């Protein structure tokens, strides 16, 4: 492994300079035995003044033992394109991810691109200079590992394939992401086998899915006894909410139950045509849209509303009210939950059915102030990739029509 | 003198080093720079250099009213010299330190001239000894060590002398070594003599690397004057606030008041800053002249209340809790203390944001533990534990029925009025009995007159006109025209997303008189229940309002 990749920035293009975030002593001390250790084995090196790059570093848990998370966001922009992604993944019934992320710890960096790599362990109320160090080999997090690790991986993987031609195995940053239509216990034996074959290969690799049932949720519609005026007044607002994305949708009949000036409270019967219209209206929201297609050009952006009750409503789309995806996500609560936990948890599987499904993270819109996520998201994150997030500020007048 | 490393430095891609005239100087200053520059050669510190440099850097000689001093300016290349790793901007904050039984100030004698330069880069730092009248070619030099001035010297100085610290710091764990710009402080909780003796030998080691420090005792005793502090042996402060006081006051007048008052609210209680920021509002040119509102009077002087009274805070103790008490100060302003003794305070802040057009007490008391948390974390390096005026059941309301993510600490209700609470609450359900407005309002958006009307199930109709208005303050309009003309318990029905979303976030505050003159009359109220019709869609109540407010 002599022979280093040499690798490259985007022209007229200089490496990251990113604040290192505040972290608490806890988080610094892991880091510290973290990094020495990785120092002892020749991973990382200490850098001086002469080197002005930075990348932020956090300590998550992923089991007790701590682990050391880069943020790679900034670099992997500035990074150079490495010379695909099989949309069959998301039809298979089951689908294990594996974490392949050490194996990277085997191939050299390219000496000149070292620099960018590095990273500062913050102190405590600015008391001391934070401790900087570079990466000597290929970090995880960095988009051009895998890039220039995916010749040896192909190599390691080619006789598991050859033995193997209907499972599919798809590779994104660290992870592996491998689906088969078997029986679950085969599958988790298939993936047992590859596992082994990778270990007596050298790849260390210390969570399954089921694309088949993911689905876009259909609008759903009340079902009541006695109406209200105020209750045909929210189905009428909801229908009209629907009607820009389905178009057969109707309100006349339902809407000429409230003619008059009514008190809310009033019980209003069903008459024959509204609840006709209404029926109707609830085998047009059976279909799936008409005109909705994936952009591989264009952004994917996942919005996320609080609906109480440990329930979270989220859509992907890449123009508005063009939704490629709808989901709600659910927790136990167990009074060890939170509102933190829940949306962390909801990102991260959001995160993961993007990546099965398109191949790359969508931007995040999430309803939460800044402060507070940059300084609890740490806590329950797992997933060794970081999504783009920007934080929305106007509450959601439809998360009533998403629930 | 090199038994320190060089750090390789390079100047940025594509540029070469600065060739800046020399400016002709005085007889006198000729003079200062040859004997000054003959000093310095001796010393090392910098060498004459032959005729085939290209580059040049203007030199000064200057004595500011004995001693001469010179001075370089190295605009030019630092201009062209490669960034470094930012020196240490932010200072550390006294309430973060530990109590230590000796302390010991080490001042650094000549910093820069003590770290040599890269070989390859001495010829950057070229300059010249105007001869007198240009008779003679002026002598040229270069520098061998660390120019004062220069780009790199503060990072490179830092660099240099951390790695020089880290054999005596390893054979001294008891000892706590700090390093900013050209000083050390040194503390220890051994015995006097012997941190007097320790002290010595450091001062040897660093004496063998070329650094002297004071040879004496070291001029510098408590109380520290440091960064606008006062560090005793047992407390820390602030340096005397002083407020000017004027006539007129100019935006730069304004600017340095609200600096002085944010730096005196570390450490005293209740400073406010809200109103005078108000008047920084308009932000135009620092000489334009601010008249003073009557409330930023208020606040200046119950400020100069405040800082008449002398206060100082305490050091840190790791193994005691830390604790935090948040207290309300007013409209949208609260202060804090943050401490681990009852009456000790480690230190004091503010927090006075909006962040928005309106707001209520619960969501800016979690933004003021949002604040303290991040400090927290930035000082001490973990969260407080908080006392709050405020009960479990109505933040948990809140939060739960907020529709933003919250991250709630665990934190013991102190009753100490004002309470935190909720002034009010919107209905989840229609009000069975209560009358049912629908209402609506309506401006031309050319002449800005309108109108805001309302249809009740009971057949009372009325309109109210507007002048200067827009479309959604007519909607708000028409919801405090309907809470004024109603009964204690109301239904009300508006097609208005905007004026829907600014009453279901529920403020108590706002920085409009007619949201606040809505949020008197439902605190006014008993039950209101605030519901939504798409517009236009001839729902029935709302068609008869928007025919009545359009015609
Ligand atoms: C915010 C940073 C800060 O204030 N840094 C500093 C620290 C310091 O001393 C310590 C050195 C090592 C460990 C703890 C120290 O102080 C603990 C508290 N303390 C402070 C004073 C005292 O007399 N006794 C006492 O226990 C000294 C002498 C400083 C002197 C100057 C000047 N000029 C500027 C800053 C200083």
């Amino acid at each position: 492994p002599i022979e280093t990749v040499p690798v490259k920035l985007k022209p007229g293009m200089d490496g990251p300079k990113v604040k290192q975030w505040p972290l608490t002593e806890e988080k610094i001390k892991a880091l510290v035995e973290i990094c020495t250790e990785m120092e002892k084995e020749g991973k990382i090196s200490k850098i001086g003044p002469e080197n002005p790059y930075n990348t932020p570093v956090f300590a998550i848990k992923k089991s007790t033992k701590w682990r050391k998370l880069v943020d790679f966001r900034e670099l992997n922009k500035r990074t150079q394109d490495f010379w695909p992604h099989p949309a069959g993944l998301k039809k298979k019934k089951s689908v294990t991810v594996l974490d392949v992320g050490d194996a990277y710890f085997s191939v050299p960096l390219d000496e000149d691109f070292r620099k960018y790599t590095a990273f500062t362990i913050p102190s405590i109320n600015n008391e001391t200079p934070g401790i900087r160090y570079q990466y000597n080999v290929l970090p995880q997090g960095w988009k051009g590992s895998p890039a220039i690790f995916q010749s040896s991986m192909t190599k390691i993987l080619e006789p598991f394939k050859k033995q193997n031609p209907d499972i599919v195995i798809y590779q994104y940053m660290d992870d592996l992401y491998v689906g088969s239509d078997l029986e679950i216990g085969q599958h988790r034996t298939k993936i047992e086998e590859l596992r082994q074959h990778l270990l007596r290969w050298g790849l260390t690799t210390p969570y399954e899915l089921h694309p088949d049932k993911w689905t876009v949720q259909p609008i759903v519609l009340p079902e009541k006894d006695s109406w209200t005026v105020n209750d045909i007044q929210k189905l009428v607002g909801k229908l009209n909410w629907a009607s820009q994305i389905y178009p057969g949708i109707k309100v006349r009949q339902l809407s000429k139950l409230l003619r008059g000036t009514k008190a809310l409270t009033e019980v209003i019967p069903l008459t024959e045509e509204a609840e006709l219209e209404l029926a109707e209206n609830r085998e047009i929201l059976k279909e799936p849209v008409h005109g909705v297609y994936y952009d591989p050009s264009k952004d994917l952006i996942a919005e996320i509303q609080k609906q109480g009750q440990g329930q979270w409503t989220y859509q992907i789309y890449q123009e508005p009210f063009k939704n490629l995806k709808t989901g709600k996500y659910a927790r136990m609560r167990g009074a060890h939950t939170n509102d933190v936990k829940q949306l962390t948890e909801a990102v991260q599987k959001i995160t993961t059915e993007s990546i099965v499904i398109w191949g790359k993270t969508p931007k995040f819109k999430l309803p939460i102030q800044k402060e507070t996520w940059e300084t609890w998201w740490t806590e329950y994150w797992q997933a060794t990739w970081i999504p783009e997030w920007e934080f929305v500020n106007t509450p959601p007048l439809v998360k009533l029509w998403y629930q | 003198i090199s038994p320190i490393e060089t750090v390789p430095v390079k100047l940025k891609p594509g540029m070469d080093g600065p060739k800046v005239k020399q400016w002709p100087l005085t007889e006198e200053k000729i003079k200062a720079l040859v004997e000054i520059c003959t000093e310095m050669e001796k010393e090392g510190k910098i060498s004459k250099i032959g005729p085939e440099n290209p580059y040049n850097t203007p030199v000064f000689a200057i004595k500011k009213k004995t001693k001469w001093r010179k001075l370089v300016d190295f605009r030019e290349l630092n201009k062209r010299t490669q960034d470094f790793w930012e020196v240490q901007l932010g200072i550390p904050h006294p309430a973060g330190l530990k109590k230590k039984k000796s302390v010991t100030v080490l001042d650094v004698g000549d910093a820069y001239f003590s770290v040599p330069l890269d070989e390859d880069f001495r010829k950057y730092t070229a300059f010249t000894i105007p001869s007198i009248n240009n008779e003679t070619p002026g002598i040229r030099y270069q520098y061998n060590v660390l120019p004062q001035g220069w780009k790199g010297s503060p990072a490179i100085f830092q660099s240099s002398m951390t790695k020089i610290l880290e054999p005596f710091a390893a054979q001294n764990p008891d000892i706590v070594i700090y390093q900013y710009m050209d000083d050390l402080y040194v503390g220890s909780d051994l015995e006097i003599g012997q941190h007097r003796t320790k002290i010595e030998e450091l001062r040897q080691h660093l004496l063998r690397w070329g650094l002297t420090t004071p040879d004496k005792k070291h001029q510098k005793e408590p109380p520290f004057l440091w960064m606008g502090y006062e560090l005793h042996p047992d407390k820390w402060t602030v340096q005397p606030i002083v407020l000017p006081e004027k006539d007129s006051w100019t935006v730069n007048d304004i600017q340095k008041l609200v600096g002085k008052l944010n730096w005196a609210s570390q450490i005293y209680p209740g400073i406010k800053v809200r109103q005078l920021s108000k008047l920084l509002r308009g932000t135009k040119a620092l000489t334009e002249v601010i008249p003073l509102t009557e409330e930023a009077e208020l606040e200046l002087a119950e400020n100069r209340e405040i800082l008449k009274e002398p206060v100082h805070g305490v050091y840190y103790d790791p193994s005691k809790d830390l604790i935090a008490e948040i207290q309300k100060q007013g409209q949208g302003q609260w202060t804090y203390q943050i401490y681990q003794e009852p009456f000790k305070n480690l230190k004091t802040g503010k927090y006075a944001r909006m962040r928005g057009a309106h707001t209520n007490d619960v969501k800016q008391l979690t933004e003021a533990v949002q604040k303290i948390t991040t400090e927290s974390i930035v000082i001490w390096g973990k969260t407080p534990k908080f006392k709050l005026p405020i009960q479990k059941e109505t933040w948990e309301t809140w939060w739960t029925e907020y529709w933003q993510a919250t991250w709630i600490p665990e934190w013991e209700f102190v009753n100490t009025p004002p309470l935190v609470k909720l002034w009010y609450q919107l209905e989840k359900e229609p009000i069975v009995g209560a009358e049912t407005f629908y209402v609506d309002g309506a401006a031309n958006r050319e002449t800005k007159l309108g109108k805001a009307g309302y249809v009740t199930n009971k057949g009372r109709q009325k309109v109210v006109p507007l002048t200067n208005t827009t479309n959604q303050k007519t909607e708000l309009q028409a919801i405090y025209l309907a809470l004024q003309d109603s009964g204690l318990e109301v239904n009300i029905v508006t097609d208005s997303q905007y004026a829907l979303g600014i009453i279901q976030a529920q403020p108590d505050k706002s920085e409009s008189e007619l949201v606040n003159q809505i949020i008197e009359q439902l605190i006014k109220k008993e039950k209101v229940y605030l519901a939504w019709v798409p517009a236009h869609k001839g729902i029935g109540g709302n068609e008869q309002v928007d025919k009545l407010v359009s015609a």
